[PDB]
C-alpha cells in the first residue's frame, strides 16, 4: 500500500550523535585554563 | 556510596534523614511483565505473517 | 418481490436478535 | 441587447459613484445608495460562471472595481459587516478570474486591510490562512501586505512596543482605523497576559506596560475589567490561577469509571 | 423504488454482521458447555 | 422458608462497604503480579516455541482485576458516604 | 473557480430581492460548499421563521438541503416539508430521493401510531406529508408494476391507496392473490388483518 | 417448565419451519438433559413432515445421548 | 529470443495472480463477507506492476468476452499481440460462467487494471476516458462490497487528475460521491474520499474549506491505517496553519506512528518535514535521529540546518538558510510556517531557560536571550507563560520568574487518568479482538 | 492496567491463532 501520490524525493558514521556534538565551542582545556587564570587573580 | 540514607542541604546546612521506601516490588514486576509481553508481541509479529 | 425481501430481512434480523439475547443469557448461566 | 443596455447603465452608475468617491468628501449616504443599486444591476448581470459564454472582461473588471469601492466605502461608516461582506464578495473576483483580469494595486490594499482586519478582531488563525492564500512573493514584496504581516509578527513575539512604534508606518487612513482597533485588541491581549502570568500588578509600572498615557484610560479597564485593587494599590490576580481540585477527591467520577471497567469486564460480548 | 434497495441493503449488512456475531457466540457457548460437561 | 434459609449465609450490609486490609491487599497484589511475571515468561517461551501459561495468566488476571476493582469501588463509596 | 462562499452575507441585508438571489444561488451551489452554509444556520432559518418574507419557501429548501448534507435528516425533513412545490415535486435529484424516503418513513411510523390509537386521540399528520406520500404513490403506480405501492400502502395502513392500486389497471388480478399471501404471511396485526381482509372480499 | 418452554418453539415456529432448526441448532446441546428433550420435541413439532435434512441432521447424534 | 519467452512466463504468472484475485472477489460476493475484497485490493498494488500491454489484452480477452460494450470500450485503448505460437486460450469463464454478466467486483477490478496500466504508460488522456466510463458504470451500482473496490478506484481517479493538473473539474463529483458514501454509511469509501478531498483542498490552498469540512465531517475510525495516516497528516497540516500547533504536533506524531513501517518514503519524508517545522514552532528541539536516517538524510538536511540555526540562536544563520534552501520550502509547502518560526525563535530560548532555571531574574533572562531591555523580557516571558509554553510566574515586585513548583504527580490524579486511558484502550482492544473471532460455518 | 494489557495481548494472540486456523482449514479444503 505504497503512497505514490507523495513523491519519494561524507558523514557516514555509525555512532549516535547528540545535538551537543553539533554545537561549536572552544576545547574544554582552553575553557578550564581561562577559568583558572580568571579565578586565580 | 549508598551508606546511611539522607541528603545534605548545603543551602542552609542540614543533612536530612528518611526511611528509604522499599522499591514497590509490584511496579518492578509490572515493568518486567510489560517487557515480557513486548517480547510476546514481537513473537506474534513473527506470526501473523501467514495472513 | 422487493417488499418480500424487505420483510424477510426484518424478520430474520429480529430472530437473530432473539437468538443473540438468549445466547447471552445462557452464557451467563453457563458461567454460573 | 438588454444585457448590453444593463451593462451600459451599470457603467453610468459606476461613473456617478466614482465622481462622488474621488472627491475629497465622498458622502457616505449617496455612495452607499449608488453601491446598492450597483449591487442590484450586478445581480442582473452575473455573479457566477454558469453559462459557458465568454463573459465580457470589462464587465468582470467593473464588478471588481465596484466591489473595491464598496469595501473602501464600508470603513468610512466604520461598519464591520459591510467591510466583511464586500471583502468576501470580491474574493471571488480576485481568485476565480486572476488568470484573465489584471491586479490593480487597490486589491493589495484591501487584501492588507483584510489581513489587518483580522488583527482588529484577534482572528489570527484566519490571518495565517489568508496569508497562505496569497502568493509567496507578495508576502514580503508588497507594502500593503507587508505591514499587516510585520505587525502580526511583532505581536507573535511580544513586541508590543514594536507595534506601537510601527503604527506610524501605515500608508492610508483605511489602515488607521483598523490600527486603532488593533491598539484596543493588543491592550486587551496584554491585559490577558498580565492576568495569566503575574499575580500582583502596580499601577505605575502598568502605565508603561499597557502604553496608556492617562491614568483615567486605565480607570476604564479598572471598571470595564473590574480588576480588584489591593491594600497598597496592587491589583491582585491570585484569584485567577488558584489551586482547586487538589483537595476534594472526585470519587463519584472515579466510581463511575470503575463501574464502566466492571461492565466491560462482565459483558458477554 | 430506491427505497427498497437501500432498506434491504442496510438490513442485509446488519443481518450479516449479526449472523457472524451469533456464530462466534455459538462457538464460545460450545466451549463453555464442553468445559462444564467435562 | 426458602428466603429465611437464605438468611443463613447472607452477608451483612456492613460487609459490602467494608474494605480489605490495605496492608494485605498490597501483599496479595505483589504475590499475584510476581506469579503473572513467571507466567508471562512461560507464555513467551510457549508462543515462541509453537511454529498452560495462557489459562493460568487469564485466571490470575481475573483475580487481580476483580480484587483491585472491588477495593477501589468500595473506597470511593466509603469516601462519599462517610463525610 | 467559485472557491469562496461570501454570498451568505447577502442574507444579512434587508432588501428582499438580495435575499431571494442569495437563496437561489445557494440552492444552486449547496451540493459543493455545504461547509460554509453549515455556519449560516439561523440566518437562513429566520427567513422561513418570518411570515412576512416573500420567499420563505426557498430558504426552507436551502436549509433542508444544507441539513441533509450535514446528515441531521430529522430537521432536513421539517425544512423540506415547510417548503412547497419546488421542494421535492421535481423528483429528480438524489437529495429528493433521500428526503422522500425519510419523510415517508416518518409517515408510516405516524400511521402505525394512529392505528394504535384511532379513537380521535390519533396525532395529526401534516397535509404536505400526505401530499408527498400519495404523489410518490401515484408516481410509482403510473411508472411501472404496482407491486411496490401496494406494499408501501399496507406498511402505512392507508387502505385508500391500497384500494386504488388494486382497482387500477393492476395488470391482472393475480397480484391480488399475491397481496392475500402477504396478508397471511408477513403481517401480525389482527386489527389490520380485519380491514385488509374486508377490503379483499369487497374487491372480490 | 424449561421443557415446556423449549417445546413451545414448535408451536411458535411451525408456520416457518426453516427458522426452527436455526434456533434449536444449539438448544440440542445444553448441559441439562431436560432442555435437550424440549429441543428435540420442538424440532419434531415445528417442521411437520418436511424432509429438511437439517432437523434430521441435528437428531442424528442426539439419539446417541447417554441420557435415556 | 528467450527473453520474450521469460517475459511471457512472468506475464502468465500475472494472469494467474489476477485470476486468483477475481476468484477471491467472487468468493466475497458469494460468501457474504467483504474482507475478501479488502484482501484482493491489498494484493492489487503488488500486481499493479509486472504487467504490460499483452497481459491486459489477454486479461480482457479472457474475462468479459460477452460481446458487451465493455469490450468495445477497453480493447481499442491498448495494443494487441500478434499470432503468437503459444495461443494458450486463457478462459477462466466457461459457457454459463461467460454467459452470466460479470459481477461489479470483477469488471471494476479489470477496468482498474486498465486505468493503472494506462497511467504507468504516462498517457493520462487515454486513461481519463476509461476512468470516466468506469465510474459511470459503478455510480448506479449499490453493492456494498463494490464500495471497497469503488473506494480504491476513487483514489485512482483523483490520482489521474493529478497528472492532468486540473483537480477542480472533479471536486464537485468527489463531494457528491463522499455524500453518497456517507448516506450509505460506508467506512472505507468515506475515509478515502475525505482524504482525497483534503488533498485537493491543500493542493489548491483552500485551508479554511478543509478546516470547515473536518470540523463538520467525521473520519471513520474503522478505516485503513494508511487512510488514517493520510487523514492525520492532512489534519496536522490544517491545525499547523490554523495556529493550533500542539494538536498539529500530536496528530502528525500519530500519523508518523501509523506510517506503513518502510513503504512510503515520500509520505514519511513530508510528515517528518512538517512535524519538525511544527515542533520547532512549539519550541521543542526534535529528535536528532530523524536527520540521520538513510532515507530521510538528504530530504531533511535543510531542516537539519534550520534546526541547528534556531537551537544555536543565530538568527543570521536562519536568514542564510532561508536565502539558500528556503525556496525549497516553497516546493515543500512550508514557507509560511518557516517565516512564523523565524519570528517565533525566541520561544525556544524561553522554554530552555524555564527548563534549566527555576527562579531566574528578568535581567538574566534578557541577557541570556539577547533581549535588549528587561521590560521586553517581561513581555516575552508573560506571553510565553500565557500561551502554554512556560510554567512560571513573574513576581513583578522584585522581578524574578518563579516556575511552578513541581508537585508529586503520583500523589495526584494524573496517574489515575493516564491509567484510565490505557485501561480503556486495552479493554477496547480485547473487545475488538474477541468480537470478530471469525468462526466459519 | 497490567492485567488489562495481559488480557488484551492474550485476546490478540487468540484472534491471530483463530484467523490462522480458519485460513488453514479453508486452504486445506481444496
Amino acid at each position: 500500500d505504497e503512497f505514490e501520490e507523495f513523491p519519494a524525493e561524507e558523514d557516514a558514521h555509525v555512532w549516535e550523535d547528540n545535538w551537543d556534538d553539533d554545537n561549536v565551542e572552544d576545547d574544554f582545556s582552553n575553557q578550564l585554563r581561562a577559568e583558572l587564570e580568571k579565578h586565580g587573580y | 556510596d549508598k551508606k546511611f540514607h539522607g541528603i545534605l542541604d548545603q543551602g542552609e546546612g542540614v543533612l536530612i534523614i528518611f526511611d528509604e521506601p522499599p522499591v514497590d516490588k509490584t511496579y518492578e514486576a509490572a515493568l518486567e511483565t510489560i517487557q515480557n509481553m513486548s517480547k510476546v508481541v514481537d513473537s506474534l509479529y513473527n506470526k501473523a505473517k501467514k495472513l | 418481490d422487493l417488499y418480500s425481501r424487505y420483510k424477510k430481512l426484518q424478520q430474520e434480523l429480529e430472530f437473530l436478535e432473539v437468538q443473540e439475547e438468549y445466547i447471552k443469557d445462557e452464557q451467563k448461566n453457563l458461567k454460573k | 441587447a438588454t444585457s448590453g443596455a444593463v451593462l451600459q447603465a451599470a457603467t453610468g452608475m459606476y461613473e456617478q459613484l466614482k465622481g462622488e468617491w474621488n472627491r475629497k468628501s465622498p458622502n457616505l449616504s449617496k455612495c452607499g445608495e449608488e453601491l446598492g443599486r450597483l449591487k442590484l444591476v450586478l445581480l442582473e448581470l452575473n455573479f457566477l460562471p454558469t453559462t459557458g459564454t465568454k463573459l465580457t472582461k470589462q464587465q468582470l473588471i467593473l464588478a471588481r472595481d465596484i466591489l473595491e469601492i464598496g469595501a473602501q466605502w464600508s470603513i468610512l461608516r466604520k461598519d464591520i459587516p459591510s467591510f466583511e461582506r464586500y471583502m468576501a464578495q470580491l474574493k471571488c473576483y480576485y481568485f476565480d478570474y486572476k488568470e484573465q483580469l489584471p491586479e490593480s494595486a487597490y486589491m493589495h490594499q484591501l487584501l492588507g486591510l483584510n489581513l489587518l482586519f483580522l488583527l482588529s478582531q484577534n482572528r489570527v488563525a484566519e490571518f495565517h490562512t489568508e496569508l497562505e492564500r496569497l502568493p509567496a512573493k507578495d508576502i514580503q514584496t508588497n507594502v500593503y501586505i507587508k505591514h499587516p504581516v510585520s505587525l502580526e509578527q511583532y505581536l507573535m513575539e511580544g513586541s508590543y512596543n514594536k507595534v506601537f512604534l510601527a503604527k506610524g508606518n501605515i500608508p492610508a487612513e483605511s489602515y488607521t482605523f483598523f490600527i486603532d482597533i488593533l491598539l484596543d485588541t493588543i491592550r486587551d491581549e496584554i491585559a490577558g497576559c498580565i492576568e495569566k502570568a503575574y499575580e500582583k500588578i502596580l499601577f505605575t509600572e502598568a502605565t508603561r506596560i499597557l502604553f496608556f498615557n492617562t491614568p483615567k484610560k486605565m480607570t476604564d479597564y479598572a471598571k470595564k475589567r473590574g480588576w480588584v485593587l489591593g491594600p497598597n494599590n496592587y491589583y491582585s490576580f491570585a484569584s485567577q490561577q488558584q489551586k482547586p481540585e487538589d483537595t476534594t477527591i472526585p470519587s463519584t467520577e472515579l466510581a463511575k469509571q470503575v463501574i464502566e471497567y466492571a461492565r466491560q469486564l462482565e459483558m458477554i460480548v | 423504488r430506491q427505497y427498497y434497495l437501500s432498506k434491504i441493503e442496510e438490513l442485509q449488512l446488519i443481518v450479516n454482521d449479526k449472523s457472524q456475531n451469533l456464530r462466534r457466540l455459538q462457538a464460545q457457548r460450545n466451549e463453555l458447555n464442553a468445559k462444564v460437561r467435562l | 422458608e426458602q428466603k429465611m434459609l437464605l438468611n443463613l449465609h447472607k452477608k451483612s450490609w456492613m460487609e459490602g462497604l467494608t474494605l480489605q486490609d490495605y496492608s494485605e491487599h498490597c501483599k496479595h497484589n505483589e504475590s499475584v503480579v510476581k506469579e503473572m511475571l513467571e507466567l508471562a515468561k512461560n507464555y513467551n517461551k510457549a508462543v515462541e516455541e509453537e511454529d498452560d501459561p495462557k489459562r493460568h495468566l487469564e485466571e490470575h488476571v481475573d483475580v487481580l482485576m476483580t480484587s483491585n476493582i472491588v477495593q477501589c469501588l468500595a473506597a470511593m463509596l466509603d469516601t462519599v458516604v462517610f463525610k | 473557480i467559485t472557491s469562496a462562499a461570501g454570498i451568505i452575507s447577502l442574507l444579512d441585508e434587508d432588501e428582499p430581492q438580495l435575499k431571494e438571489f442569495a437563496l437561489h444561488k445557494l440552492n444552486a451551489v449547496v451540493n459543493d460548499f455545504w461547509a460554509e452554509i453549515s455556519e449560516s444556520v439561523d440566518k437562513i432559518e429566520v427567513l422561513y421563521e418570518d411570515e412576512g418574507f416573500r420567499s420563505r419557501q426557498f430558504a426552507a429548501l436551502v436549509a433542508s438541503k444544507v441539513f441533509y448534507h450535514l446528515g441531521a435528516f430529522e430537521e432536513s425533513l421539517n425544512y423540506a416539508l415547510g417548503a412547497g412545490d419546488l421542494f421535492n415535486v421535481n423528483d429528480n435529484s438524489e437529495y429528493v430521493e433521500t428526503i422522500i424516503a425519510k419523510c415517508i418513513d416518518h409517515y408510516t411510523k405516524q400511521c402505525v401510531e394512529n392505528a394504535d390509537l384511532p379513537e380521535g386521540e390519533k396525532k395529526p399528520i401534516d397535509q404536505r406529508l400526505e401530499g408527498i406520500v400519495n404523489k410518490m404513490f401515484q408516481r410509482c403506480l403510473d411508472d411501472h408494476k404496482y407491486k411496490q405501492a401496494i406494499g408501501i400502502a399496507l406498511e402505512t395502513r392507508r387502505l385508500d391507496v391500497f384500494e386504488k392500486t388494486i382497482l387500477e389497471s393492476n395488470d391482472v388480478p393475480g397480484m391480488l392473490a399475491y397481496s392475500l399471501k402477504l396478508c397471511m404471511s408477513l403481517m401480525q396485526n389482527k386489527q389490520f388483518r380485519n380491514k385488509v381482509l374486508r377490503v379483499l372480499v369487497k374487491i372480490y | 417448565v424449561r421443557r415446556a418452554a423449549v417445546e413451545s418453539l414448535g408451536f411458535i415456529l411451525f408456520r416457518t419451519p426453516e427458522q426452527c432448526p436455526s434456533v434449536v441448532s444449539l438448544l440440542s446441546e445444553s448441559y441439562n438433559p431436560h432442555v435437550r428433550y424440549g429441543a428435540a420435541m420442538a424440532l419434531g413439532i415445528c417442521c411437520a413432515g418436511t424432509g429438511n435434512k437439517e432437523a434430521i441432521n441435528l437428531l442424528e447424534p442426539m439419539t446417541n445421548d447417554p441420557v435415556n | 529470443a528467450a527473453a520474450e519467452h521469460s517475459q511471457r512466463e512472468l506475464d502468465t504468472v500475472t494472469l494467474e495472480d489476477i485470476k486468483e484475485h477475481v476468484k477471491q472477489l467472487e468468493k466475497a460476493v458469494s460468501g457474504k463477507e467483504p474482507r475478501f475484497v479488502l484482501r484482493a485490493l491489498r494484493m492489487l498494488p503488488s500486481t499493479s506492476r509486472r504487467l504490460n500491454h499483452y497481459v491486459l489484452y489477454k486479461a480482457v480477452q479472457g474475462f468479459f468476452t460477452s460481446n458487451n460494450a465493455t469490450r468495445d470500450f477497453l480493447l481499442p485503448f491498448l495494443e494487441e499481440p500478434m499470432d503468437t505460437e503459444a495461443d494458450l486460450q486463457f478462459r477462466p469463464r466457461t459457457g454459463k460462467a461467460a454467459s452470466t454478466p460479470l459481477l461489479p467486483e470483477v469488471e471494476a477490478y479489470l477496468q482498474l487494471l486498465v486505468v493503472i496500466f494506462m497511467m504507468n504508460s504516462k498517457r493520462y488522456k487515454e486513461a481519463q476516458k476509461i476512468s470516466d466510463d468506469l465510474m459511470q458504470k459503478i455510480s448506479t451500482q449499490n453493492r456494498r462490497a463494490l464500495d471497497l473496490v469503488a473506494a480504491k478506484c476513487y483514489y485512482y481517479h483523483a490520482r489521474v487528475y493529478e497528472f492532468l493538473d486540473k483537480l477542480d473539474v472533479v471536486r464537485s463529483f468527489l463531494h457528491a460521491r463522499l455524500r453518497t458514501a456517507t448516506l450509505r454509511h460506508d467506512a472505507d469509501g468515506q475515509a478515502t474520499l475525505l482524504n482525497l478531498l483534503l488533498r485537493n483542498y491543500l493542493h489548491y490552498s483552500l485551508y479554511d474549506q478543509a478546516e470547515k469540512l473536518v470540523s463538520k465531517s467525521v473520519f471513520p475510525e474503522q478505516a485503513n491505517n494508511n487512510e488514517w495516516a493520510r487523514y492525520l497528516y492532512y489534519t496536522g497540516r490544517i491545525k499547523a496553519i490554523q495556529l493550533e500547533y500542539s494538536e498539529a504536533r500530536r496528530t502528525m506524531t500519530n500519523a508518523l506512528r501509523k506510517a506503513p513501517q518502510h513503504t512510503a518514503v515520500g509520505f514519511k519524508q513530508t510528515v517528518h518535514k512538517l512535524l519538525i517545522v511544527v515542533e520547532l514552532l512549539l519550541g521543542e528541539i526534535p529528535d536528532r535521529l530523524q536527520f540521520r536516517q538513510p532515507s530521510l538524510k538528504r530530504s531533511l538536511m535543510p531542516y537539519f540546518l534550520l534546526t541547528q540555526a534556531v537551537r544555536t540562536g543565530n538568527l543570521a544563520k536562519f536568514n542564510q538558510v532561508l536565502d539558500q534552501f528556503g525556496e525549497k520550502f516553497q516546493a515543500d509547502g512550508t514557507y509560511t510556517l518557516i517565516i512564523r518560526l523565524r519570528h517565533n525563535v525566541i520561544k525556544t530560548g524561553v522554554r530552555m531557560i524555564s527548563l534549566s532555571y527555576s527562579r531566574i531574574s528578568l535581567a538574566d533572562i534578557a541577557q541570556k536571550l539577547q533581549l535588549d531591555s528587561p521590560e521586553d523580557a517581561e513581555f516575552i516571558v508573560a506571553k510565553a507563560i500565557r500561551d502554554g509554553v512556560i510554567e512560571a510566574s513573574i513576581n513583578h515586585e522584585k522581578g524574578y520568574v518563579q516556575s511552578k513548583e513541581m508537585i508529586d504527580i503520583y500523589s495526584t490524579r494524573e496517574p489515575q487518568l493516564a491509567f484510565h486511558q490505557r485501561i480503556s484502550f486495552c479493554l477496547d482492544i480485547h473487545n475488538m479482538s474477541v468480537k470478530a473471532m471469525r468462526f466459519p460455518p | 492496567y497490567l492485567a488489562s494489557l495481559i488480557r488484551s495481548v492474550v485476546a490478540l494472540h487468540n484472534l491471530i491463532n483463530n484467523k490462522i486456523a480458519n485460513r488453514d482449514a479453508e486452504k486445506k479444503e481444496g
